[PDB]
C-alpha cells in the first residue's frame, strides 16, 4: 500500500523500489545461487515491478507524470512475459532453468 | 528609487509562510504591502581614464621626470583562498 | 615531491626497448599513472570549486559553489547489464542513465549538451569532512583533510536522451535544433564492465552506484586517456604488425638510417617536383653540389616549371654510379602539362622560393620511409609540410594522407595554407571536437564537406542540363548522377567519338581547313567563352581535347558523388566521405586516439602520415596514429611517415615530477629518434624576425641563419620606435622591498616585474604601438595570473590603453609569435626552470621585432646554459633606455643613435611607473583626440552598410 | 662559502683575476662541503650551478694527480647534472675526452674498493653507473660501458652454462674459441678487469645486502656503526642497474646469463631486507627485476616470443 | 553458417555462430535457441581443434562449465576431448 500520500515522496519511493530492484537483479544473474533462492528473488523482482507500477498510479492520481507512457521497453528487454503468465517476467539465469526455458 | 524591496529567506518554508500570511494583508507601516515571488598598489599611480570613452599622435611631448634620489594582497591571484576557487 | 635523488619502482622511457610488447607495456603503465594524476588534479580543483558542505540538519552533501566542469546528479540509475559475450567474463554493456539540471548560463549549457560518444566523465560521490554554513578551502592544505571522496567511477558518455528517451546520435545535433524543454537533461552512460564485475564479485546489498551526487567532465585535450589505454591493451592482445622497415627504429636497433630512403630499396629516383620550384634558376640554386642539366630537346630559354628530377645516385643498378670525373648529376625535364580546361583558369600554385634545406626536406618527404625534419623558429616548417602534401597528392593521387598535429591552431594554419595550393576542396577533411567552430571560411568538418558535396552535385547537374540542351537531347538526364552517367556514356561520348572519327579519318588530309570549328559538337555548352576555335585544325584539335577534358571532369565528379544519392543518411555519408572521398585527412593526436576504434571498424585506410609539432606530442600519442588501420597482409600498408618538430623547443607537458623526470615521459618520440641519431633535416634559414633578435636563440641550432629579406625589409631595418635598442634585458630591482613572492607551492610571482610590464606596455601604447602587436609573456604560470590581474585592473579599464594581444606563459605561447614581446623572468633568489635551454629558446624566439626581458640579471648572467644568450644581452644596457620623442613608426635605423633630443634611462619599477604616469598624462589630450577621431571614422564608415 | 671560493678560483665573471689552480682545494671542498655535510643538496647544487666541474675539476684533470676526492667530486657534479635532467651532462668530457677513460676506470675501481669510502660515496658511484649505462647515445661513454658487458663476461659462467648457450646458437662457439685464444694473452691485463667487473660488483652487492641481516648488522667491536639507510639505497640503486642492464637488448644479450648464473634474485628474495618495512621499495624493484629477468624474448636473436610459444616451451621443459 | 561449414570455412563459421549466440532472441528463424546455437558452437569448436584459430576454445568451453551447471560433467569431458583430438595429451591430463 502507499506509505506516503505526498507526490514528491511517491516519486522517491518509486525510485527507491527501482533502486532496490536493480540490486536484486544483479543477484539473480550470478550462477552460484540456488534454484529456490533464484526463484524467490525472481518473485521479489516481479513484485517490486508491480509495486513500481502501483506507485506510478499513486503519482498519476496525485497529478504527477504518467510514467506508463514514458515506460521505456528496457525493462521488457530482460524480462519476457510467458503467454500463459500474463504479467510475470523471468530475468537473468531464470531463463536457464529446466521447464522455464 | 522604485518603492520596492527584496528579501531572501534561509528556507522556502519561511518564504512561503511569510508570503501566504502577508500577501493582501493590511499592515500598519505599508498600509497594504503588495508581495510577489522572484587596494591600490603602493607607489604605483593609477592612470585616470577620460570621461565618456566607455590611434595615437605621431608627435609626442616628454615629461621632465627624474628618479627618486610587508606587502599584502592587492590582486586576487596573490591570495591562496581565491586561487583555490 | 620527487627531486631526482631517489630510485622509484617505475618503468623508464630510455632510448631502446626490447620488443614491441615491452615498448607498449611501459607506455601503458606510465600513461595510466600520469592520466590518473591528471584526473586527481582535475577532481580536487573541481571539488574545491563546487565547495561541498554538510547540511546543518541533514546527512546529505550540499554544494554551495559552481564549476564549469561539474553538475549535481539529480538522479542516477543502471538501465542494462548485458550478458557476457561468448568467451568473456565481464558484462557486454552496463548502461547508466544520469539526470542533471544544466542551469541557465548559456555557454556552459552548450558545453554539457555537446557531450559526445566516447567522451569520458566521472560519477563522483563526495562529502565534506568539515561542517560549516558554507566553507572555504585552502590549496595550502591537503584535499583529503577537507573533502572526502568515497566513490569515483568513470563512464563513457553516450549521447543525450530526448523527451521520450531516444538517443541523439552525433549527426542529429547538426539538424535536430528543436531544443529539449526545460533545464533538465538525461545522458546515457557506459560504465566499465570490469569494474562492475569487480564491484559485484564482493557481493552487494549496499550499492556503490546509488551513492553518486556529482558528474564531472574532462576538457577537450584529456578525454583521450581511456581511448589511449584501450588502444594499447588491444595492441598488446593482438598480433600488432608495425612495418618491417619501421619496427627497428621505433625500438632503436639496427642502423638508425634503415628507415631512411637512402637505405631503403623502395626509394624512387624520378620525382615530379610539381611546383616546388618557381624557375629553372631555382632548381640550380636548390641543389648545391650537384650537376644540373636539361634533357635533350629542352633549352634554358624555355625550361619552365613543372620539373621532373631524376637523381641518378638513387638507381641501384651497378652501371649507374658516382663515377670519377663528374659531380652528382640531377637530370631535369620540364613537363608540358596539357591543360584540362578551355576556360581562363589561373592555377593555384606554390609561391615559396624554398631554400636548399627546405628542398632537401621536400625531396625526402616524397621518398618512402621515415622523414624527420627539425624546424627552428621561423624556418617555414609549415610550408615544407604543405608542399609534401601537395606533391604527394599530385604524384600519387590514389594515396591517402592522414595529418596528425598537436594543436588545433597549427591544424588551422595547415589548412589555410593547403587551400592556396592546387588541392581540390572536396578531397580535404578535418576532424575534431572543434568542428562546430572552425575558423576557416571554408568548413572542412565531416558535416561541412557533406554539404559541399551536396551543393556541388546540384551545380554540376545544372551543367548536365546545359550540356543536354546544347546537344538538343530531351529527357530527364539532369535528374540524378545516375541519369547523367548514362547520358554521358551513351550520348556525350558517342557524339565525341563521332567527332574524333571525322578529324582522324578525313580531317588530317581531305577536309577543309578550320572545319573543326564547324563539326565540334559542344559549341553550345561553352557559349560563355568567345572565340573558342581560331580556325586551324592542327591547333583547334588541341583545345577541342581541352574542351572535352572539361566535360569529362564534370561526369568524373558526378560518378564519385553517386554514393551521396544511395547513402541518404548523415552517418553513412560521412563514412563514405571519410573512407573513400577524402585524400587528405587532418586530425589532432588527441582525436586520433579517440577515433581509432571507429576508424579501424570503418576500414579507414591511409598511406602517409604527416606529423607536425611532433616534438610536442607524447611518445604514446605519437605511436597510435601509425595503427589507425588494419594490416591487410603480413605487413602494414603505410608508405611514408613525416615528422616535423623541434627537439630544442619545449617537450610535451608532463605534470607529475617523477613521471616527467624519472620515467622520462617528457621525451617525445621525435626527441627520442633524434637521440638515436636518426637522419633529420635542419631547416637552416629563418625568415620571421630580426637577425638581432634571431641571434639570441640561433646559437642553439647548427647553421641556422637568416633569409635574404631579413636584412632588406624596412620593418627589420628600422628601429623600434621609442626604444634605443631593439632588445634589452632589464635588471628589475626589488619593488616594495620584495623580489619574487610565492603564495602557493611552486606558484611563483614577482609584482615588481608585473607592474613594470604594465607600465612598459602602456609606454608602447602611448607611442602608438598597436595592442595587437604586443604580447606579454612570463616563464611561470603564477606570474601570468598576476600580470593578467594587473592588466585587468590598470589597462583593460582604460579604452585608450586597451589590452595586450595575449598574456601567456611561454609554454602556452610555443608555436606562436608576435612583433613585440615583454618577457618577465620571475625569479630573483635562484634560477628557475628557465635553465632548461628548451624553455629559453622558446622564450627568446617569440619576438619578431622587439624583445624586452624583465628579470634579475644576477640570477641569470652567471648560468652556464644561458651564457650564450646572456653575452648578447650584455652588449646592451641593463636599464631600459627609451626615446620618448619617437612615436610609432620611426624612420630611424635600428643601429643608429637618434638625432632628435636625447634618451632617458629608466632606473626601476618606481621610476618607470612614475614616468609612464606623467608621459600618459602629458600626452592625454592628443592621445584622446586621436581615439575620438578613430572611433568616429569607424562608426561613420560602417553607417552606410 | 662556495660563492666566495668560486668567485676567487673559477667563476667565469672573474676569469680575468681568479687564482691559479690548486688541486688541494678540491680535496678541501670535497671533504668540507660535500662529504662532511653528507652531500648536502644545497651545497652541491650551488657548486654545480657555479660551473665547478666545467671550469675547475675537468680542465685541470691530469690522471697522475687525480685523488679519490677529485674523482668522486666529478662524479658528484655529474650526478647533479643528471638529476636536473635537462642538461648535456657529458659535455665537458666530450670536449676534453683524453682523460675520460682513465677517469671512468678509476671510478670503477672505487666501486669495487671497499675500504676507505663511505656508503654515501658508494651510492654516488653506483648512481654514476646507472647514469653511464643510461646514456647509451654519448659515444665517449658508450665505448666504456660496452667493454663491461661483452661476451667475455661469460668467462664467469659455469662450463655447463656456456655449453647450453652454444647449443642455443651454434655460431657462438666458434666466436668463443676466437675470444678464448685472444683473451688468454692479448690485452688480458686490461681485459681481465673488464670481464670480471660485473662479477665483482655483484659480489659487493651481496656483501652490502648481507650487512643488513639482523645477525650481521650488530655494532662492531671497534665501535663504528653503519646506518642502514645508505646501504638500502645502495641495494635499491643496484637493482635499478640490473633492470637497466636487462631492459636493453645489447646488454641483456650477455648479462641475462650472468644475472641467472649469479643467482642474484635468490640472494635478493631470501634476504632479510625484502621482509622489512624499510626494504619495501627494494621489494618493488626486485619484483620489477624478476619480470625482466625472464621476459618473453630470445636474447641471442632478439625475437619476441608469443604467449603460445612461451607456454608450449614451458610444458615441453617440465615434461623433459 | 551452413554454407561456410559445407565449404570447410570452419573458423569463419564459428565466428558467425558467436555472432548468432550474442543475440538474445529466444529462438532463431531455424528454430534454434541460444543454448542450442551455443551447443553447435561447442560441438564445432571441440571436434575441429586443428582447423580453428580465432577462438580461445578452452576459454569458451570453461565459460560453459560456468553457468551450465546441469552439464558440467559433460563439458569437462568435452574440453578434454578437444585436447585429445589435438593430441595434446599432457593438457588433456591437466583437464
Amino acid at each position: 500500500v502507499k506509505d506516503c500520500r505526498n507526490l514528491s515522496d511517491a516519486e522517491r519511493f518509486r525510485r527507491e523500489i527501482v533502486r532496490d530492484a536493480s540490486k536484486k537483479i544483479t543477484a539473480i544473474q550470478n550462477p552460484g545461487l540456488g534454484e529456490f533462492k533464484l526463484r524467490d528473488l525472481n518473485d521479489e523482482v516481479n513484485r517490486l515491478i508491480k509495486l513500481k507500477h502501483a506507485w506510478e498510479q499513486r503519482i498519476r492520481e496525485l497529478g504527477g507524470t504518467d510514467y506508463r507512457k514514458y515506460a521505456q521497453k528496457e525493462l521488457d528487454a530482460i524480462g519476457r512475459e510467458t503467454g500463459n503468465s500474463r504479467g510475470y517476467k523471468y530475468f537473468g539465469a531464470a531463463k536457464d532453468l529446466p521447464g522455464v526455458r | 528609487e522604485k518603492g520596492c524591496a527584496f528579501i531572501e529567506f534561509t528556507t522556502r518554508e519561511a518564504a512561503e509562510r511569510a508570503a501566504e500570511r502577508s500577501f493582501n494583508k493590511t499592515f500598519i507601516k505599508g498600509k497594504r504591502l503588495t508581495i510577489r515571488w522572484g587596494t591600490p598598489v603602493p607607489s604605483v599611480p593609477i592612470l585616470p581614464v577620460p570621461d565618456g570613452l566607455a590611434a595615437a599622435p605621431r608627435s609626442l611631448v616628454v615629461p621632465n621626470v627624474r628618479p627618486v634620489k610587508s606587502s599584502s594582497i592587492y590582486y586576487p591571484s596573490q591570495d591562496p583562498t581565491r586561487l583555490g576557487a | 615531491n620527487y627531486t631526482g635523488d631517489g630510485v622509484l619502482a617505475l618503468d623508464k622511457l630510455n632510448l631502446q626497448f626490447l620488443t614491441l610488447h615491452d615498448y607498449l607495456l611501459r607506455n601503458f603503465n606510465l600513461f595510466q599513472l600520469e592520466s590518473t594524476y591528471e584526473i586527481r588534479q582535475d577532481l580536487e580543483d573541481v571539488l574545491f570549486r563546487m565547495k561541498p558542505f554538510q547540511h546543518e540538519s541533514r546527512n546529505e552533501t550540499v554544494f554551495s559553489g559552481w564549476a564549469r566542469m561539474a553538475l549535481q546528479i539529480d538522479h542516477f540509475q543502471i538501465s542494462e547489464v548485458a550478458k557476457p559475450l561468448v568467451g568473456e567474463k565481464s558484462p557486454a554493456v552496463v548502461r547508466g542513465v544520469v539526470t542533471v539540471n544544466i542551469g541557465r548560463r548559456q555557454d556552459i549549457r552548450q558545453e554539457w549538451e555537446n557531450l559526445r560518444k566516447h567522451d569520458v566523465c566521472f560519477l563522483v560521490a563526495c562529502r565534506s569532512r568539515k561542517s560549516a554554513s558554507g566553507l572555504k578551502f585552502d590549496v595550502r592544505r591537503p584535499f583529503s583533510e577537507q573533502i572526502e571522496v568515497l566513490s569515483v567511477r568513470g563512464c563513457d558518455v553516450e549521447g543525450m536522451l530526448d523527451q521520450d528517451g531516444h538517443l541523439l546520435e552525433e549527426f542529429t545535433a547538426w539538424e535536430k535544433k528543436a531544443k529539449i524543454p526545460g533545464d533538465l537533461r538525461k545522458f546515457r552512460l557506459l560504465l566499465d564492465p570490469n569494474q562492475y564485475r569487480i564491484d559485484m564479485e564482493q557481493g552487494t546489498k549496499d550499492d556503490i552506484y546509488d551513492t553518486f551526487n556529482l558528474i564531472v567532465r574532462r576538457d577537450s585535450k584529456t578525454n583521450n586517456f581511456k581511448a589511449v589505454l584501450q588502444t594499447i591493451r588491444d595492441l598488446l592482445n593482438t598480433e600488432c604488425v608495425v612495418p618491417d622497415w619501421l619496427t627497428d627504429v621505433i625500438l632503436g636497433y639496427g642502423e638508425p638510417d634503415s628507415a631512411h630512403y637512402s637505405k631503403l630499396s623502395s626509394a624512387v629516383p624520378e620525382l615530379d617536383f610539381n611546383d616546388t620550384f618557381l624557375s629553372f634558376a631555382h632548381v640550380k640554386e636548390s641543389f648545391p653540389g650537384y650537376k644540373i642539366e636539361l634533357a635533350d630537346g629542352f633549352d634554358e630559354k624555355e625550361a619552365v616549371p613543372p620539373f621532373k628530377l631524376e637523381f641518378k645516385e638513387l638507381e641501384r643498378r651497378q652501371d649507374v654510379e658516382i663515377k670519377p670525373g663528374e659531380l652528382r648529376t640531377i637530370l631535369v625535364t620540364p613537363l608540358t602539362r596539357k591543360k584540362v580546361t578551355p576556360y581562363s583558369y589561373d592555377p593555384r600554385k606554390n609561391q615559396v622560393k624554398f631554400t636548399p634545406s627546405q628542398v632537401e626536406a621536400i625531396k625526402s618527404g616524397m621518398q618512402p620511409g621515415l622523414t624527420m625534419v627539425v624546424g627552428p623558429p621561423g624556418t617555414g616548417k609549415t610550408d615544407v609540410a604543405v608542399q609534401i602534401i601537395s606533391n604527394i597528392y599530385h604524384n600519387w593521387p590514389n594515396q591517402r594522407t592522414l595529418i596528425v598535429t598537436h594543436s588545433n591552431q597549427a591544424l588551422n594554419q595547415l589548412f589555410e595554407k593547403i587551400i592556396a595550393l592546387d588541392v581540390d576542396e572536396r578531397h580535404l577533411l578535418r576532424m575534431g571536437h572543434g568542428e562546430e567552430a572552425l575558423e576557416t571560411e571554408k568548413d572542412f568538418s565531416r558535416y561541412g564537406r557533406v554539404n559541399y558535396v551536396l551543393k556541388e552535385r546540384l551545380q554540376l547537374l545544372n551543367c548536365v542540363e546545359k550540356l543536354a540542351k546544347a546537344l538538343k537531347i530531351v529527357g530527364d538526364v539532369a535528374y540524378t548522377c545516375e541519369n547523367a552517367g548514362y547520358f554521358f556514356r551513351f550520348s556525350v561520348c558517342r557524339v565525341w567519338e563521332e567527332f574524333l572519327a571525322k578529324v582522324t579519318s578525313k580531317g588530317c588530309n581531305k577536309l577543309a581547313e578550320g572545319i573543326i570549328s564547324e563539326i565540334f559538337p559542344f559549341t553550345g555548352f561553352f557559349k560563355d567563352i568567345p572565340d573558342l576555335f581560331s580556325g586551324n585544325n592542327s591547333a583547334d584539335l588541341k583545345v577541342a581535347h581541352s574542351c572535352w577534358r572539361h566535360i569529362e571532369q564534370i561526369f568524373e565528379k558526378l560518378d564519385e558523388f553517386r554514393a551521396f544519392e544511395l547513402l541518404r543518411n548523415g552517418r553513412d555519408r560521412t563514412e563514405y566521405l571519410l573512407v573513400k572521398e577524402a585524400k587528405i585527412i587532418a586530425m589532432t593526436c588527441t582525436h586520433a586516439a579517440l577515433r581509432r576504434n571507429e576508424l579501424v571498424k570503418l576500414g579507414f585506410r591511409y598511406d602517409n602520415i604527416v606529423m607536425e609539432e611532433a616534438a610536442q606530442i607524447l611518445e604514446v600519442e605519437t605511436f597510435i596514429p601509425l595503427l589507425l588501420q588494419n594490416p591487410q597482409d603480413g605487413h602494414n600498408r603505410l608508405k611514408r611517415w613525416i615528422m616535423i618538430g623541434d627537439h630544442h623547443q619545449l617537450p610535451p607537458v608532463v605534470q607529475n615530477q617523477a613521471f616527467q623526470k624519472y620515467s622520462n615521459m617528457e621525451q617525445s618520440l621525435f626527441a627520442r629518434l633524434v637521440r638515436l641519431s636518426v637522419p633529420n633535416v635542419q631547416l637552416d634559414r629563418q625568415g620571421r624576425a630580426r637577425a638581432q633578435i634571431a641571434e639570441l636563440y640561433q646559437w642553439r641550432y647548427n647553421g641556422l641563419g637568416n633569409l635574404p629579406h631579413v636584412d632588406g625589409l624596412p620593418q627589420f631595418q628600422n628601429a623600434n620606435a621609442g626604444f634605443a635598442f631593439p632588445f634589452q634585458f632589464i635588471d628589475i630591482p626589488d619593488f616594495n622591498g620584495h623580489g619574487e613572492t610565492q603564495p602557493s607551492p611552486h606558484f611563483y610571482q614577482n609584482l615588481g616585474e608585473a607592474e613594470y610590464a604594465c607600465a612598459l606596455y602602456t609606454y608602447m601604447r602611448i607611442l602608438g604601438y598597436p595592442a595587437e602587436k604586443i604580447s606579454i609573456l612570463t616563464t611561470y604560470n603564477g606570474q601570468a595570473q598576476l600580470i593578467r590581474d594587473v592588466f585587468q585592473r590598470r589597462c583593460d579599464t582604460n579604452p585608450l590603453i586597451g589590452m595586450p594581444a595575449k598574456v601567456s606563459t611561454v609554454d602556452k605561447y610555443q608555436g606562436q609569435q608576435n612583433d613585440f614581446i615583454i618577457l618577465s623572468l620571475v625569479k630573483t633568489r635562484n634560477i628557475g626552470h628557465i635553465r632548461d635551454v628548451r624553455r629559453l629558446v622558446v622564450a627568446l624566439s617569440r619576438a619578431r621585432l622587439g624583445l624586452y626581458v624583465l628579470g634579475r640579471s644576477k640570477v641569470f648572467m652567471d648560468c652556464l646554459e644561458l651564457t650564450p644568450a646572456m653575452r648578447i644581452f650584455a652588449k646592451y644596457p641593463r636599464k631600459l633606455v627609451i626615446l620618448p620623442f619617437e612615436a610609432h613608426p620611426t624612420i630611424r635605423k635600428w643601429n643608429e643613435r637618434s638625432k632628435d633630443g636625447e634618451p632617458m634611462e629608466i632606473q626601476d619599477t618606481l621610476h618607470m611607473t612614475h614616468f609612464v604616469h606623467e608621459f600618459y598624462m602629458s600626452n592625454l589630450p592628443a592621445m584622446r583626440d586621436a581615439y575620438e577621431q578613430a572611433m568616429n571614422e569607424y562608426m561613420e564608415s560602417q553607417r552606410l552598410l | 662559502t662556495i660563492s666566495a671560493v668560486a668567485a676567487k678560483f673559477w667563476a667565469p665573471f672573474t676569469a680575468e683575476t681568479h687564482e691559479n689552480f690548486d688541486a688541494k682545494l678540491i680535496d678541501t671542498i670535497y671533504d668540507n662541503e660535500m662529504l662532511k655535510t653528507s652531500f648536502n643538496s644545497r651545497k652541491i647544487m650551488m657548486l654545480e650551478f657555479s660551473q665547478y666541474l666545467e671550469a675547475y675539476l675537468w680542465p685541470n684533470y691530469v690522471p697522475e694527480k687525480a685523488s679519490k676526492a677529485w674523482n668522486m667530486s666529478i662524479v658528484v657534479m655529474i650526478n647533479e647534472k643528471f638529476r636536473e635532467r635537462n642538461l648535456d651532462s657529458w659535455n665537458c668530457f666530450t670536449k676534453k675526452s683524453e682523460h675520460f677513460p682513465h677517469f671512468f676506470k678509476s671510478i670503477l675501481q672505487l666501486s669495487l674498493q671497499e675500504e676507505g669510502l663511505a656508503s654515501s660515496e658508494h651510492c654516488a658511484l653506483l648512481t654514476f653507473l646507472v647514469n653511464a649505462f643510461g646514456s647509451v647515445e654519448t659515444p665517449i661513454v658508450h665505448k666504456e660501458t660496452r667493454k663491461l658487458v661483452s661476451i667475455e663476461i661469460w668467462a664467469g659462467l659455469l662450463d655447463s652454462q656456456r655449453e647450453d648457450l652454444f647449443k642455443k646458437q651454434k655460431k657462438l662457439k666458434k666466436i668463443w674459441e676466437n675470444v678464448r685464444q685472444k683473451m688468454t694473452a692479448a690485452a688480458a691485463d686490461n681485459n681481465e678487469f673488464e670481464r670480471t667487473y660485473l662479477w665483482n660488483l655483484i659480489e659487493k652487492f651481496k656483501r652490502v645486502l648481507n650487512s643488513l641481516e639482523p645477525n650481521e648488522a650488530q655494532e662492531s667491536e671497534e665501535g663504528e656503526v653503519r646506518d642502514p639507510i645508505d646501504s638500502i639505497k645502495y641495494c635499491e640503486r643496484f637493482i635499478e642497474l640490473l633492470i637497466d642492464l636487462e631492459s636493453i637488448l645489447q646488454t641483456r644479450r650477455f648479462f641475462n646469463s650472468v644475472l641467472h648464473s649469479s643467482h642474484i634474485l635468490t640472494h635478493c628474495l631470501l634476504s632479510s631486507l625484502i621482509s622489512t618495512d624499510a626494504g619495501s621499495l627494494f621489494f618493488q624493484l626486485v619484483q620489477l627485476l624478476k619480470f625482466y629477468a625472464r621476459f618473453e624474448i630470445d636474447d641471442l636473436s632478439g625475437r619476441q616470443l608469443t604467449h603460445k610459444e612461451v607456454s608450449e616451451q614451458h610444458y615441453q621443459s617440465v615434461t623433459r | 553458417v551452413e554454407y561456410l561449414i559445407e565449404r570447410d570455412q570452419i573458423d569463419e563459421a564459428a565466428k558467425e555462430l558467436t555472432t548468432l549466440v550474442n543475440q538474445d532472441q529466444n529462438v532463431s528463424e531455424k528454430g534454434r535457441t541460444a543454448h542450442q546455437l551455443w551447443t553447435q558452437l561447442c560441438d564445432l569448436i571441440s571436434k575441429n581443434p586443428v582447423k580453428i584459430f580465432s577462438l580461445n576454445v578452452d576459454a569458451i568451453i570453461r565459460q560453459g562449465i560456468y553457468r551450465y551447471t546441469d552439464q558440467v560433467g559433460f563439458l569437462w569431458c568435452s574440453l578434454a576431448d578437444y585436447y585429445i583430438r589435438s593430441a595434446e595429451f599432457e593438457r588433456a591430463r591437466d583437464v
